[PDB]
C-alpha cells in the first residue's frame, strides 16, 4: 500500500494520523524542515477569516472551501505541496483541527528528540533532547519561578495531607 | 480523511497532491482485509454490484460500494489475502455458466463441477441476476406434478412452476422427501414430454460434502443423477458462494423454464443461506434485524423465488418449479423468514416428527400442508378418489377427536378411523419411492371405496405391495388405459375392482 | 516482521506490524515471551496492523512492545509421538515429559476434503448397548455429536464408552480435550496410565491426548480443538488409522469463537453467537471425514448450552452430524443411566435398509411406543388413568418397561452406581424389545429392566425383583 | 517521573481513560491520585482503558494515575487467617493488618495433570448429609447451591466449625483453611458471620474475603481471584484450603455490567459468555494437588445462588458443568420445616466415593442406598399414593433417617457420631419409634455413648473403618440404651 | 403487533377472520372478533338486525367455551339446554358459510347471496331453530337457509 | 451567518431538521423554518439543533434559514374554544374558522 516510515509522533490522535502522512512525507525528502516551518506560518494566519466563519463554516460549499484555500493554501506557498492535504483535509472538514496536527507534526520532528517535565516537582521548563532530566535540573537549579503551583510542589499535596492522612 | 482511511499511506500523498492512485476505478489496493470483508481501496468508479476479482485469484463482489473503498465479499481464502492487493475489476458483475451439462454433475456455484471429480463446463453462462417474470411471460400451471409419493401427488396434487415451501427438521429422509420425488422424476425424465423431463436442480445450500456425499451416493444409487444439476454450495463452501448458489440456481433453472423445458429447483435451503448472507451482512457491519436477519432478505428471495414461474409459450412454455425448502427448527416458522415465506408460497409442506417417531414415513402434517393453489394444477384421476378422501381423512381426524379414549360414536365412525387408518397406511411410503399415478390412485380407489377396513392395517402395506405390483402385472391394459387418461376411467374402476376385489382377496387371503 | 504491541485489548492483541504483513493465521512470536507467544493473525486491520490473539500468558507487555512474526502458522508435532503425550494447542507435552518429537510439524488449518474422498457411505458400526445402536446406529469414521448438558454422567458414558471401544477398538484414538476439566483430565489421566492403554512404554498408545483445559485463554481452547484434529488428520490419512477422536467438549470451541467474536469487532450474533459458527463448523467438521486413508470417526461432546438446543450452535451442528446423542434430562433424572434423550438419540443411518429392518422396525415400534405414550402424558399428568385404555396401558408400560431397560448398568462407575453394567451384544437387545413388544414381558416387574443390559438378565433380574 | 504519572485523559463511569500509562505493564493495577487503584486492562493505543477499582465520583479528568507499575498479586498467607479482609486483602475489621505481607499472584494457574493428582481424599464437614451422600475429599470443587437463608449459609458454617476440630487437631490433612469469599454479602450479614466464627474461633485458620454488598464491581470481580491465589498458597504448602466462592452470581452481575458498561458486549442472560472463562479460569485452581505441592488442595466449594431455583438457567448450568457435583438445597422443606432443605435427589458428588472415608463407609454404603431406597420410594412411593410393608419400612425407616440428616443451625457433628446415630437406623432398631422420636433419640443416644462408649465412639474413630467388634458393641449398646433412651 | 395494531386505528369496517374457522372449512372464513363497521347499531342498522346478532354472538360465546372438550372430544359430554346452544351454534356456523362459485373449481360448490333482510330473518329462524326436523351440517354453504333446509331432505 | 436566532439546515429529510445555529435559542424553543413551517428546537446540541418538524414537509431543504421564533411555544387558551374543534397548536380545525381564544398560553 506504501512502505513508509511514521517516526515518534506516532501516537495517532487522528491527527496524528494526520500528522503521520508527513512523518513520512515531510519526513522524507526532509521538506520535514519547510513544513514544520510552514505550518508556523499557517496556523494564525488561518485562524481569522481565512479559518473562521468566512471559511470553516460549511455554509461556504465545500468546492468553494477549495477554492479559497486553493485560493487560502494555494493562496500560499507555505505549502507548495503540502498543500494538498490542506485542500483534502479541507475538504476532509478538519480545518479547525490543524492545531493538533501542527503540533504533532512539529511536534513529531521536535516531539521527535525533545521531552518535557512531567514530574513530581514544578517544571514546564521542556527540552529538545531526548537525554535529559539531568542537564534541566541545573536549569532549575538555576532560575527560580514557574507558577509554583506548576508541578509537584509536594507540599500543600503530598505531605499537606499526610497528618491528615492518619488522622 | 475520516473514519475510512486516514492511513498515512493514504494521507500520506494528499499531502503532495493527492498523487498516488491505482486506478481507484476499477483497480483498487486492498484497504484493509480481515473478516474477508475487504475494504478495497480504490476502484471507486465502479458499477454498482460488480463482481470483481482479487489478487488472491479469488472473485469477490464489489457489494458496497462506499465513497471510499469498496466492500467486497471474499469468495474464498483470505491469509491469501493481505492488504494493498490489487483488486480488479472484471467490469463484471455475475454470471455463472449456464447450459446442460449440469445435469448429471455436483458442481460448485461457480458453475465449476466439482465433486472431486472436478468440472465439467457448462459453456454458456448466464447473468445470475436475472430476474422473475412478468404475467405474459407467465402463464397458469394447470400441469401437475410429481413426486412418486402417493400424499404428496394426491392430496397435495403439485404442478410445475411452482413456489412451494417444503418444510420440517432434518433427517427424517428430510431429505428423503425430495430424493424420493427425485427418483420419481426419472421416468418422466425418460419421460417423453420435456416437462416431464425435468431438470432437477438441487441446490444444496450449506450443505456439507459429506451429507452431501452420502446424498450423491444416494442419487448416484438412483442415477437420477443424469438429469439433475446439484447446485451444491457445502457448508464448507463460502458464505457468498452458498449465498449466491441459489441465485445462480435461479437463472439456471430459468434459463430451461425460458427454453421451454421445465427445471425443478429445490433450494435446501435458504434457512442455511439467511445466516450466511445476514453474516454476510454483518461482518460488513450491515444489519441483522428481526430474527437477527436484515429484512431485504426478503427482498432477495421474494425476488429470487418468484423467477420460478409457469411461463408461457413465448417461454416455451416452460417453468421453473421451485420448491423452495426451509428446515425447521421445532417447526419454528414463526421464525421469520418463514413468515415472510408463508405470505410467499402457495403453500407449504409440513412433516409431522410425530407421526415419524410412530414409524409414519412419510409423517407429514397433511392437514397442514397445503396448496393454496391445490386444484388448477390436479388431475382427474386424482381428484375423483383424493377429493373425498381428503375429507375422509377430515374426518379420520374429526373422528380423532374423540378417536382418543373411546373411538366408537358408532361402528360408522369407528369405521370411519379404521378407514382412515387404512389409507394411512397407504400415506407412509418407505424410503425410495417414485409412483405413477394409476398406481396411486388405483391402490386408493379401493380404500377410498372401502375394501380395506375390512382388512386390517398392516395388512393393507402388505397388500399395497401386492396389490400394487399385481395390477402392474396384469392390467397394464387398463393402467395404460388410465395412466393415459391421467384420470380415473370408470370403466376401469369398476375392472380394477374387480381386479382388487378379487385379488384383495388372493391378497387377504 | 516485527511487531509492536499496539494494543492489548484483551487477549486480543493488536500488533502494529510496519512492514510486515505476514498472511493470516501467521504465528507471531512475541519478543521476550517467554510464554512461548504465539500470537496468531487473524486481521489485516490494516496499517500492516493485525488483530491478533495471543494464545499464551500476557501480563507485563507494554505497548511497542516487540514480536517477531514467525512467519507462518504454529508448527506443531504431528504423528506419532503424540500417542501416550498429552499436548498442548502449540503441541507440547503437557504429560509433561520432556519434549514431544514427531517430527512432522503443523499449521493446524486443513480443508474439507472431497466428496469422492468423504464418505459417500458407512456402516454401521455396533457398540453393544441397546439404546445407543438401536436409536443412533452408528457409522464408521462419521462425526457423531452426544448432545448432552453438564457433568450429566456425560463424561461417565463418555468413559463408559470410551471403556468399552476405546479399549476394545485397535486403531489410535485422538482425545482432543477441548475446555476439558484439568481434574477430570487428571483422573482420566492417572487412568489412562493405569489403564495401561496409556501406558509409556508405548508411545504409540492408541490414545494421544491432547488437553486444552478450561483455564486455558479461550483462543488458546478454540484452537486445541484444532490441533486434535490435525494430528487426527495424521492420522487418519498418514497413519491410515481408524481414528476415535474423543472430543469433550465440541462446545467449547464454538464457545470460545462466539466469545472472542465481539471483541473482533465482529457483531456476537443471536445469543452473542460467533457469526463464523457455520464456517467454523463447515472447515471442523468438513475436515473430518472418512478419507478412504483412515477414517474419523469423532465422539463429540456437545453441550447443550443452558439448555437449549433451539440455540444457534447446536442447532447449527446437526448438519455437521450423522449421529447425534441428546441425553434427556429428564430420563438423566429418572436417574436412568443411560440418561439418554432416546428421541433425538438418533442416526439418519437408522433404516431397514441399512440396518436391517427388524432393528428398524423394532426401534420404530418402540419410537412409536414412546411417542404415543408421549402423547399422553399431558393428559395423564394431572389426570391419571382410565380415561384411557388399558392397551395404552399396556404400551405406557412397556414403555416402562423399555425405558428401564434401557437403564442399563454402568460397569465403569460402580462409584457413581455401584452396579456394574452391561454390554448388550445386538440381539438381546433385538430381541429384547421384541420381547417386551410381545408381552412377553408384560407381567414382570419394570425394576427386572432397570439396569440391565441383556433382557435375559432382565428376566433374571424380573424373578428376583418378584422375590 | 515521567510516565510514571499519566493523567486522566478521561473519566467517567469508572473507565479512565487514560493518558501516558504506555510502557505499562499489561495487566497492570495502576494507581490514581485518589489512591484508588485500576487496572490497565485494556491497553488501547490510544490511552488505556482502567477499569476503575472501586467506586467513585471522586475523581476527575486529567488526574493523575500513576503507574504503580505492578500486576495483581494479592496479599497471601496464613496470616489471612485469624484474618477478615476486603477484595484487596486489607482490614475492614480493622484489627490492624494482617501478616500477609507475602504476595502472590491473582495471576497464576491450574496445575498440570502432572502437578496435580487426582482426590481420593476425605474431608468431612460434620454434616451427616454432607458427609453421607456428598462425602468429600479435597480440591474438589463442588457446588453448594441453596438460596438466602436456607441456613444456606449455616451449613457453610457448621462446616467449618467442624474443621475447627482438625485445626484443633494437627492433622492439617484434616485442618482446612478455610476461605470464605463473601460476594455481595451485606454488612449485616458478614457482621454476623464473623462473629459467628469468632465465637467458634475457627476464625484462627480462616479466611474471610469479604465483598459486601456495596462493593464495587471489579472488586467483587477480583475478589474469587484474590481467593484464588490465596489457598492455592497453602495447598502449595501441602495444605489443603477450602474456598467458599459464594457467590459468582453476584460476580458475573457485576461483570457483565461492568463489560457492558466497557460497552462490550453480552449474549446469554445479558452475560457475556467468557462470564465462563472467568469462571473457569477461577475454577480450575481447584486442586488437588499433586505431590510436589506437598499434596495440597485448594479444595472448592463454590455457592451458587438459584433465581427462581432455576439452574437450566446458563449460568448455573455452566457451574454445574464445571463442578464436581451439586448439592441442592431445597427451601420448600425448609417451610415444610426441615433444616436442612435439600434436594437430595440432585445432591449429588459425582467423585462421592472417591472422596470418601471408611468408617462412615462401613454404614454410608448402606446408607446412601438405603435412603437411596428410601428415595427410590420417594419416587416410588411418597405420593399421596404408595406402600406395602417391605416400602412401608423404607419410608419409615426413611422418614427416620431424614431426621437423621435434619441438622439443627450451628450444629456440625463428629463423624463417628454421624456413623452412630446412623448405625442405629440402618441396622433398623429406631423404626420401632416414629420419626418424631428420632432426634430426641439420638440426642440422648449420642450424650449416652459420649459419656460411656466414647470408649467405642473412640475406637470406631481409631479403626477408621468399623468393624463386627464395633458393630456388636454398637448394637448392644444402642438397643439397649435405645431401650433405655425409650424406656 | 404494532403493524395490524395501528391499521385498527384508521379502519372503518374490518373482515377480522379467523383461520380456525377457515381451518374448520367454512368460506366464509371469518372471524367476528372485530369484523365490525362501527356503523354497527340497532338503528343504524335494523335494530332486529342488531338483536339478531347479538344474540348470535353471544352464543357461540358459550358454545366457544365448551368446544375445546368437543374439539378433543366427539358428539358427547353435554346436558341439552346446552346442546341447544350447540346445535344452533352449530348452524349458525353454518348458515355463515356460502359456497364460492367464484372458486368452484376448489369448492365444488357455488356460491351465493342473502341479502339483508333474509339473513337476519334466517338466523331469527334458526334462533327459533325450527330445523330441528331438520339436522344441521346439510346446513353449510348456501344462500338461503331454505336450499339448506332442501339439501338435507334430499339427503334423508 | 447567523446561527443565533436563524440556522441554516444542517440536514433534512429527516422531518427533523438538524439545523446549524440558532444558538441564542432557548430551550424548548418554537422556532420557524423557512418553508413557512415552525418546528421547535427541541433539542440543543452544541452543534445542531434538533427541529422537530411541526408539521410535515417535503418543502425543506438544506441550508432553509431557520429562524428563531424565539418564543417557547403557547397554545391559544382562554375560555371561548367551547363549541370549538381546534388543531394541536390550538387553533381551529373545525371549519368554523376561528376560536375566540385570545389568550395563548403556554
Amino acid at each position: 500500500f506504501a512502505k513508509l516510515v511514521r517516526p515518534p509522533v506516532q501516537i495517532y490522535g487522528i491527527e496524528g494520523r494526520y500528522a503521520t502522512a508527513l512523518y513520512s512525507a515531510a519526513s522524507k525528502q526532509n521538506k520535514l524542515e519547510q513544513v514544520e516551518k510552514e505550518l508556523l506560518r499557517v496556523g494564525q494566519i488561518l485562524k481569522e477569516p481565512k479559518m473562521a466563519a468566512s471559511l470553516l463554516n460549511p455554509y461556504v460549499k465545500r468546492s468553494v472551501k477549495v477554492k479559497s484555500l486553493s485560493d487560502m493554501t494555494a493562496k500560499e506557498k507555505f505549502s507548495p505541496l503540502t498543500s494538498n492535504l490542506i485542500n483534502l483535509l479541507a475538504e476532509n472538514g478538519r480545518l479547525t483541527n490543524t492545531p493538533a496536527v501542527i503540533s504533532a507534526f512539529s511536534t513529531m520532528m521536535s516531539v521527535h528528540r525533545g521531552e518535557v517535565p512531567c514530574t513530581v516537582t514544578t517544571a514546564s521548563a521542556l527540552d529538545e533532547t531526548t537525554l535529559t532530566e539531568l542537564k534541566t535540573v541545573l536549569k532549575s537549579f538555576l532560575s527560580k519561578g514557574q507558577v509554583l503551583k506548576l508541578e509537584v510542589k509536594i507540599d500543600p499535596s503530598i505531605m499537606g495531607g499526610m497528618i491528615v492522612r492518619i488522622g | 480523511k475520516t473514519g475510512t482511511a486516514e492511513v498515512s499511506s493514504i494521507l500520506e500523498e494528499r499531502i503532495l497532491g493527492a498523487d498516488t492512485s491505482v486506478d481507484l476505478e476499477e483497480t483498487g489496493r486492498v484497504l484493509s482485509i480481515g473478516d474477508g470483508i475487504a475494504r478495497v481501496h480504490g476502484l471507486r468508479n465502479v458499477q454498482a454490484e460488480e463482481m470483481v476479482e482479487f489478487s488472491s485469484g479469488l472473485k469477490g463482489m464489489s457489494l458496497n460500494l462506499e465513497p471510499d473503498n469498496v466492500g467486497v465479499v471474499v469468495f474464498g481464502n483470505d491469509k491469501l489475502i493481505k492488504e494493498g492487493d490489487i483488486v480488479k475489476r472484471t467490469g463484471a458483475i455475475v454470471d455463472v455458466p449456464v447450459g446442460e451439462e449440469l445435469l448429471g454433475r455436483v458442481v460448485d456455484a461457480l458453475g465449476n463441477a466439482i465433486d472431486g471429480k472436478g468440472p465439467i463446463g457448462s459453456k454458456a453462462r448466464r447473468r445470475v441476476g436475472l430476474k422473475a417474470p412478468g404475467i405474459i411471460p407467465r402463464i397458469s400451471v394447470r400441469e401437475p406434478m410429481q413426486t412418486g409419493i402417493k400424499a404428496v401427488d394426491s392430496l397435495v396434487p403439485i404442478g410445475r412452476g411452482q413456489r412451494e415451501l417444503i418444510i420440517g427438521d432434518r433427517q427424517t429422509g428430510k431429505t428423503s422427501i425430495a430424493i424420493d420425488t427425485i427418483i420419481n422424476q426419472k421416468r418422466f425424465n425418460d419421460g417423453t414430454d420435456e416437462k416431464k423431463k425435468l431438470y432437477c436442480i438441487y441446490v444444496a445450500i450449506g450443505q456439507k460434502r459429506s451429507t452431501v456425499a452420502q446424498l450423491v451416493k444416494r442419487l448416484t444409487d438412483a442415477d437420477a443423477m443424469k438429469y439433475t444439476i446439484v447446485v451444491s454450495a457445502t457448508a464448507s463452501d463460502a458464505a457468498p458462494l452458498q449465498y449466491l448458489a441459489p441465485y445462480s440456481g435461479c437463472s439456471m433453472g430459468e434459463y430451461f423454464r425460458d427454453n421451454g423445458k421445465h427445471a425443478l429447483i429445490i433450494y435446501d435451503d435458504l434457512s442455511k443461506q439467511a445466516v450466511a448472507y445476514r453474516q454476510m451482512s454483518l461482518l460488513l457491519r450491515r444489519p441483522p434485524g428481526r430474527e437477527a436477519y436484515p429484512g431485504d432478505v426478503f427482498y432477495l428471495h421474494s425476488r429470487l423465488l418468484e423467477r420460478a414461474a409457469k411461463m408461457n409459450d413465448a417461454f416455451g412454455g416452460g417453468s421453473l418449479t421451485a420448491l423452495p425448502v426451509i428446515e425447521t427448527q421445532a417447526g419454528d416458522v414463526s421464525a421469520y423468514i418463514p413468515t415472510n415465506v408463508i405470505s410467499i408460497t402457495d403453500g407449504q409442506i409440513f412433516l409431522e416428527t410425530e407421526l415419524f417417531y410412530k414409524g409414519i414415513r412419510p409423517a407429514i402434517n397433511v392437514g397442514l400442508s397445503v396448496s393454496r393453489v391445490g386444484s388448477a394444477a390436479q388431475t382427474r384421476a386424482m381428484k375423483q378418489v383424493a377429493g373425498t378422501m381428503k375429507l375422509e381423512l377430515a374426518q379420520y381426524r374429526e373422528v380423532a377427536a374423540f378417536a382418543q379414549f373411546g373411538s366408537d360414536l358408532d361402528a360408522a365412525t369407528q369405521q370411519l378411523l379404521s378407514r382412515g387408518v387404512r389409507l394411512t397406511e397407504l400415506l407412509k411410503q418407505g424410503q425410495y419411492s417414485p409412483m405413477a399415478i394409476e398406481e396411486q390412485v388405483a391402490v386408493i380407489y379401493a380404500g377410498v371405496r372401502g375394501y380395506l377396513d375390512k382388512l386390517e392395517p398392516s395388512k393393507i402395506t402388505k397388500f399395497e405391495n401386492a396389490f400394487l405390483s399385481h395390477v402392474i402385472s396384469q392390467h397394464q391394459a387398463l393402467l395404460g388405459k388410465i395412466r393415459t387418461d391421467g384420470k380415473i376411467s370408470e370403466e376401469s374402476d369398476a375392472k380394477l375392482k374387480e381386479i382388487v376385489t378379487n385379488f384383495l382377496a388372493g391378497f387377504e387371503a | 516482521t516485527t511487531g509492536r504491541i499496539v494494543a492489548v485489548i484483551g487477549a486480543v492483541v493488536d500488533v502494529q506490524f510496519d512492514e510486515g504483513l505476514p498472511p493470516i493465521l501467521n504465528a507471531l512470536e512475541v519478543q521476550g515471551r517467554e510464554t512461548r507467544l504465539v500470537l496468531e493473525v487473524a486481521q489485516h486491520l490494516g496499517e500492516s496492523t493485525v488483530r491478533t490473539i495471543a494464545m499464551d500468558g500476557t501480563e507485563g507487555l507494554v505497548r511497542g512492545q516487540k514480536v517477531l512474526d514467525s512467519g507462518a502458522p504454529i508448527r506443531i508435532p504431528v504423528g506419532p509421538e503424540t500417542l501416550g503425550r498429552i499436548m498442548n494447542v502449540i503441541g507440547e507435552p503437557i504429560d509433561e515429559r520432556g519434549p514431544i518429537k514427531t517430527k512432522q510439524f503443523a499449521a493446524i488449518h486443513a480443508e474439507a476434503p472431497e466428496f469422492v474422498e468423504m464418505s459417500v457411505e458407512q456402516e454401521i458400526l455396533v457398540t453393544g448397548i441397546k439404546v445407543v445402536d438401536l436409536l443412533a446406529p452408528y457409522a464408521k469414521g462419521g462425526k457423531i455429536g452426544l448432545f448432552g448438558g453438564a457433568g450429566v454422567g456425560k463424561t461417565v458414558l463418555i468413559m463408559e464408552l470410551i471403556n468399552n471401544v476405546a479399549k476394545a477398538h485397535g486403531g489410535y484414538s485422538v482425545f482432543a480435550g477441548v475446555g476439558e476439566r484439568t481434574r477430570e483430565g487428571n483422573d482420566l489421566y492417572h487412568e489412562m496410565i493405569e489403564s495401561g492403554v496409556i501406558n509409556l512404554k508405548d508411545a504409540t498408545s492408541k490414545v494421544a491426548l491432547v488437553y486444552g483445559q478450561m483455564n486455558e485463554p479461550p483462543g488458546a481452547r478454540a484452537r486445541v480443538a484444532l490441533t486434535g484434529l490435525t494430528v487426527a488428520e495424521y492420522f487418519r490419512d498418514q497413519e491410515g488409522q481408524d481414528v476415535l477422536l474423543f472430543i469433550d467438549n465440541i462446545f467449547r470451541f464454538t464457545q470460545a469463537g462466539s466469545e472472542v467474536s465481539a471483541l473482533l469487532g465482529r457483531i456476537p450474533s443471536a445469543v452473542g453467537y460467533q457469526p463464523t459458527l457455520a464456517t467454523d463448523m463447515g472447515t471442523m467438521q468438513e475436515r473430518i471425514t472418512t478419507t478412504k486413508k483412515g477414517s474419523i470417526t469423532s465422539v463429540q461432546a456437545i453441550y447443550v448450552p443452558a439448555d437449549d438446543l433451539t440455540d444457534p450452535a447446536p442447532a447449527t451442528t446437526f448438519a455437521h452430524l450423522d449421529a447425534t446423542t441428546v441425553l434427556s434430562r429428564a430420563i438423566a433424572e429418572l436417574g436412568i443411566y443411560p440418561a439418554v434423550d432416546p428421541l433425538d438419540s438418533t442416526s439418519r443411518i437408522m433404516d431397514p435398509n441399512i440396518v436391517g429392518s427388524e432393528h428398524y422396525d423394532v426401534a420404530r415400534g418402540v419410537q412409536k411406543i414412546l411417542q404415543d405414550y408421549k402423547s399422553l402424558q399431558d393428559i395423564i399428568a394431572i389426570l391419571g388413568m382410565d380415561e384411557l385404555s388399558e392397551e395404552d396401558k399396556l404400551t405406557v408400560s412397556r414403555a416402562r418397561k423399555i425405558q428401564r431397560f434401557l437403564s442399563q448398568p454402568f460397569q465403569v462407575a460402580e462409584v457413581f452406581t455401584g452396579h456394574l453394567g452391561k454390554l448388550v451384544p445386538l440381539k438381546e437387545t433385538i430381541k429384547g424389545f421384541q420381547q417386551i413388544l410381545a408381552g412377553e414381558y408384560d407381567h414382570l416387574p419394570e425394576q427386572a429392566f432397570y439396569m440391565v443390559g441383556p433382557i435375559e438378565e432382565a428376566v433374571a433380574k424380573a424373578d428376583k425383583l418378584a422375590e
